[PDB]
């Protein structure tokens, strides 16, 4: 069958780049893996230490 | 091994378990068979296949394949129109309609294509007459067995040609052909040799005969075709051989 | 159950309702027994009713005016001539109402049809300044049935819907069946006097307006649509065989396609 | 439903003069079976309803299943018999004599007449495709001349099996006798063909025909 | 019915258990099946045998029957000398000492005799290559499987002649003639057909090569005769046709 | 498991199949056995499969005909010329169905295939008065399976997709297998006889129509696609040395890339 | 797409040779795109645009 | 060599070929898949 | 299963005037493993299946299996030695009479060829 949409309208926005100047958020990047989900995990220790050296402590 | 092999065996210490050997040798080899081939090796081998080796499928193949199997004893069980042959109203009593030696007349090249390479086989015979004569025709046949019909005393081969009297004390079945469509006689395999001769085709082991019992009876002159159909049934092969089956 | 008989046995409805089973030559009924794996492993779909097909969209007409009436439900396809004199063209097409669609030429199998109808529409020419376009419900009981240039100036409060063919590209519409009786007649005839009131069609048409100077009409059926009284082959001629051009004359016929319409 | 209505699409005659082994027809199985145009004499024709309705795609496969409708009396008497011969076109199922060949190697019915009037049977899909194709016509002419004309299925080899399975044949076993005083001498023999329940089709896109309102000769 | 008959139906009452036909005919009539055939009988019909009818008893044929049976299948599956080749101490690395095309190279007279009569059939195909060189001669030979040779990309048949990497990088089986005495590869029907058409004959699912490896490496010029068997298994027939099993 | 062997011990499919495993060098099997932190600290994924490979996208051909029939399930490659004499270019190639594709380049190795595939097409121009791409499936059974132009004007009620190149900018197709048999040979011969029926590849092909006047086409498979029956390297030459300008004239050797493409 | 969104967005991954990266690693005129102090992976950027900003 | 290959020259050649074969072991793994080194061509012959 | 297909790609000779120490062969250890082009002579050659499976990525790492198959009979004997020399080419594993140096330091096996 191919019945008539029920589902109602959304509103959107359009936008350009969405977080561009924030630390968080969701970025909508197009990766260049071949994976999708490619990410590397954290490694500790790293450089020689367990802490963490990007903390402004 | 999954090389279909009918047997297997290993023989490597073969000669170690012959009891008036004594200190047998010792000899990597192997003899398996496939079908009527057996090869007897006499160093290692190896068998390989495709990685994860899998066979076609069956499932595959029903798009073409028949549900039903076909082996070489159905081949020679199924009907052939052997021939047809004229009945007029011009022929007396015992006029003959045919005579078909055996196996002979079933000798079609699908029959042939399917014997060969056997020494000889034996089975019982089926025979249909059929005529299909409107209901305004009437008129009578016999549909006869007699065996070995090349080495029987010429006496006999005579009296059948003589006298339709001695076609029916004959194993026999009668046509009507107001009242029956068709009929039908077995004749089991019978013989000295226990199978037919492929090879030198000595000596076929009946022949049928359909005679004129009574006369094509109709108004003006006509003619009816009498139709024979047959197979074989209650098959038995004889043995593989490179014996070319004879024309 | 018997290869022969005396007597009619193998009757229309028996065979179809599944009352008379005629048997496979060969004697094993498995060999003409459904098997799924061909269309699992070959097709990736099975298609079960024409149903089906006649949901999907295919071209029917090309308009030239800017404002157009256009009958809906009209579901007639070309007259067609053929010859094979020289330097004639082989064949020639004269649409009514439009060219055959999946819709169409299902259709002309049967006698009956009920249910509503789907539109699509492909514009010459989207234009940036004026990109809208409005299909509206017709219903005006004067106008004849047939396709005709917009010259109402009067239609208020019509039932109207609007796309545009800059933000999207394609307009697509749905139809109510909205008929006087449950049971329509395809192809019913359409007469001078007629006008939009005959109770073998929904007495409904569409006007479609946009800026485009042309563009190029689709339906299908709607989801609540339904063919029947099966009839049997419409009269019918080979459409591959419309490229013929024996005779010396170049084939001049051509049905509405996109590639058609949209270059040149 | 569709694909299971009958289609009347051939006849033949079967008569006194018949002779033990003569083919008296044959058809190519597959769906594409056409008729006649009778206002117009276009190569492509008419099609059957199967013809129309399978031609929306442009693979089939499946059972077909064919009626025989001998048109005689009581009277009249012979037997027939009916062959599929799968892989084979129709030159190929006879003789130069017109005698059918090696029917020993076929799925055979012998139907006996003297009462009976009809005979019907399926003839089971026989390829080594899942799908065989709906023939379309074929040029007849060298590009960049085009005339379509219907194509021949006298042979079964790589320019025509895409298309169809073999041939259905039947041949007389004797001829079809009958007293002159009181019956004609001659009979028709009607078929019509239909789908059997395994029937299936699949790719639909460009079809194979296009309906028309009429269709006349152009002046 | 003692006439071997696959299935028979008395079909006098049939025309009176039809739903949507009233007071059908009473037409005496039968209706019976023998393998391939079926018999539409619109009349009676008369089944004679002889008296006291008894098939040849089983005893009787063994002087001459095999105890073993055989069937197409059997037959498809014996072993075959397919041919003797060539290869002597001046053929170099990749020199191809045979390439047989399946089915063609098994498609004897005893094969096709077996065939006849089917349409098409698929298979699983095991060669054996055997190569006797005496204890002083060495080197080595490569037997792999290619599939559907004649409609390959030429470039792939190309590259199998020219570098013996790309044939090793096949399935295959590797010959050393001073360690094995034989060497078997078995391949399973792989086709975009679901059985090879013996019809039309398009297209051999596959080819069989056997190529130098390392060259017969002796003190003087010498040569040796490459052998190969081959039979089919994991059979799949086609369908019953009068079709010629082309040449 | 032991070094040595008196007659042949590693097996073709022994060794795949995990029944012949042969000894490390060092005696220690931790030295080859598997550590899975590389990829996870350095890469960030681990591929394992062709089939991950081919549903990338990557371009096959580039058209200048604005209305295209394109053989779908060709997968053949160009022919190479290579020379090394003076003033000529040192590599040639040419094109039949297209230029070398991650799914045409891991085809090469097989002999089959089966399931369906995906096509992406970039436009030349996105034309905003006429933006509109449509691709449709192409059955004729008359047309040869190779590239050609839309000479058709009589390919009614077919399959079609449409997508916008000024909405959107690129189109996206996915084709199914639609095959005749479940075992489709890849690069199969294509003949002058032979028309869209042969039963060694789908019997169906691309009408791809816009109003750009050049299209850049790409696929990669769909996710039913599989390849089948491994035979070993194809005949191929190394992608770098298509700069090769040694010969004193300059590479004319280009490969249908965006960059390509795009400018000029 | 310029048109459609305006700004171009990219997410590149380690894809790394060694599992620690040196910053500001020497780059040099033998070199090419190789040395194990940096992921071997560059962009290749295109459009038609004449002028853009990264 | 550890030691000259000897054999009788009476009934075997002095010199033999040894054959090398390659193939990846369990732990093999390649990463960061792009540009290929290889470009398959369907036939590859000397330009005149 | 595409990179654990056997891959031929060398040969190489062995005999009674082979001398104690002498190099046979050596290869370097990667997957770029190529063959010649027979109907042209372009300087890069035709990649084995393992240099055309490999040559999608960038990079490599792992264990590669060697087989060596010497083309021998019964009646030859002598002892030869695979090394691996990790960290050096070819040139390196050789003094200027082409036998092997410092094999005290490699992975070796020394095998019995009858």
């Amino acid at each position: 069958s191919k019945p008539l949409t029920t589902i109602p309208p959304t509103i959107v926005v359009q936008r350009p780049s969405q977080y561009f100047n924030n630390a968080d958020g969701v970025d909508q990047g197009l990766p260049l893996s071949l994976k999708y989900g490619n990410e590397v995990i954290l490694k500790t220790p790293f450089a020689g230490t367990s802490s963490d050296e990007m903390a402004l402590e | 091994k999954q090389m279909n092999v009918n047997s297997s065996q290993d023989t490597t210490f073969e000669q170690r378990s012959q009891e008036k050997v004594q200190a047998g040798e010792i000899n990597e080899s192997i003899e398996f068979r496939n079908q009527i081939t057996t090869f007897v090796h006499d160093n290692p081998i190896i068998t390989e296949q495709l990685i994860g080796d899998s066979p076609q499928p069956s499932g595959d193949v029903r798009s073409v394949s028949d549900a039903r199997t076909h082996s070489i004893i159905d081949f020679l069980e199924r009907p052939q129109f052997i021939g047809s042959f004229l009945w007029n109203t011009s022929d007396i009593e015992n006029k003959e309609i045919f005579s078909l030696k055996l196996p002979d007349a079933l000798m079609s090249p699908m029959i042939r294509e399917k014997l060969s390479g056997f020494t000889s086989f034996s089975a019982s015979t089926v025979f249909h007459i059929q005529v299909n004569a409107h209901p305004f025709q009437c008129g009578r046949l016999v549909l006869a067995a007699v065996p070995v019909p090349d080495i029987l005393p010429l006496h006999r081969l005579n009296m059948l040609s003589f006298d339709v009297s001695n076609v029916i004390t004959l194993p026999h079945v009668q046509l009507d052909i107001s009242k029956e469509t068709e009929v039908l006689l077995k004749i089991p395999y019978v013989s000295p040799f226990v199978q037919y001769d492929l090879v030198t085709k000595f000596t076929p082991w009946a022949a049928f005969l359909a005679h004129v019992y009574a006369p094509l009876n109709t108004p003006s002159a006509a003619s009816l075709q009498v139709n024979v159909f047959a197979h074989f049934e209650d098959i038995k092969l004889g043995f593989p051989t490179s014996a070319i089956v004879a024309q | 159950v018997g290869f022969a008989s005396a007597g009619t046995r193998d009757i229309r409805s028996s065979y179809v309702e599944g009352k008379f089973i005629p048997q496979d030559i060969t004697g094993m009924s498995r060999n003409h027994e459904l098997d799924e794996q061909p269309s699992q492993e070959c097709i990736g779909e099975r298609i079960l009713s024409f149903s089906e097909l006649i949901k999907r969209n295919s071209w029917r007409y090309v308009s030239d005016e800017k404002s157009l009436i256009y009958p809906a439900y009209a579901f007639d396809n070309p007259a067609a001539m053929y010859t094979a004199a020289d330097k004639l063209p082989v064949w020639t097409l004269t649409p009514r109402s439009g060219f055959p669609t999946l819709l169409t030429s299902i259709g002309a199998m049967y006698a009956f049809y009920r249910g509503g109808i789907r539109l699509k529409i492909v514009p010459g020419v989207a234009d940036q300044p004026k990109p809208l376009v409005e299909v509206a419900l017709f219903t005006m009981q004067d106008q004849g049935y047939i396709i005709k240039a917009n010259d109402y100036s009067t239609d208020f409060c019509s039932s109207n819907i609007y796309e545009n063919f800059v933000t999207k590209g394609i307009a697509e519409v749905q139809t109510p069946y909205y008929s006087r009786v449950n049971t329509s007649v395809v192809s019913a005839p359409v007469l001078y006097n007629a006008g939009n009131i005959s109770p073998l069609m929904p007495n409904v048409m569409y006007k479609i307006t946009s800026n485009s100077s042309n563009i190029l009409l689709g339906h299908s059926a709607a989801d609540d649509f339904r063919f029947g009284f099966l009839l049997g082959a419409p009269l019918a001629i080979s459409a591959t065989a419309l490229r013929d051009n024996f005779t010396g004359s170049s084939a001049t016929v051509s049905l509405p396609t996109f590639s058609n319409f949209y270059l040149s | 439903y569709v694909l299971k209505i009958p289609n009347y699409f051939s006849r033949f005659k079967y008569s006194s003069t018949s002779l033990p082994k003569q083919v008296l027809w044959t058809s190519p199985v597959h769906p594409q079976i056409i008729r006649n145009h009778v206002t117009v004499v276009d190569a492509p024709g008419q099609p059957t309803l199967l013809a129309y309705a399978t031609g929306f795609f442009k693979y089939w496969r499946g059972g077909l299943v064919y009626t025989f409708r001998f048109v005689k009396t009581n009277y009249h008497s012979g037997r027939v018999q009916i062959t599929f011969h799968p892989f084979v076109g129709y030159d190929d199922v006879m003789d130069s004599d017109g005698k059918i060949v090696r029917d020993e190697y076929v799925y055979r019915v012998v139907v006996d007449l003297r009462d009976q009037t009809e005979a019907t049977l399926v003839v089971p899909f026989t390829s080594l495709t899942p799908y065989k194709v709906c023939a379309d016509v074929f040029n007849s002419a060298n590009r960049p001349k085009y005339n379509y004309e219907p194509r021949d299925f006298k042979v079964y080899d790589n320019t025509t099996d895409q298309f169809f399975t073999g041939t259905l044949c039947v041949s007389a076993l004797t001829p079809l006798v009958s007293s002159s005083a009181v019956v004609s001498s001659t009979i028709d023999v009607l078929v019509e063909v239909k789908a059997s329940d395994d029937f299936e089709v699949a790719v639909p896109n460009t079809p194979l025909w296009l309906p028309v309102d009429s269709l006349t000769e152009r002046p």
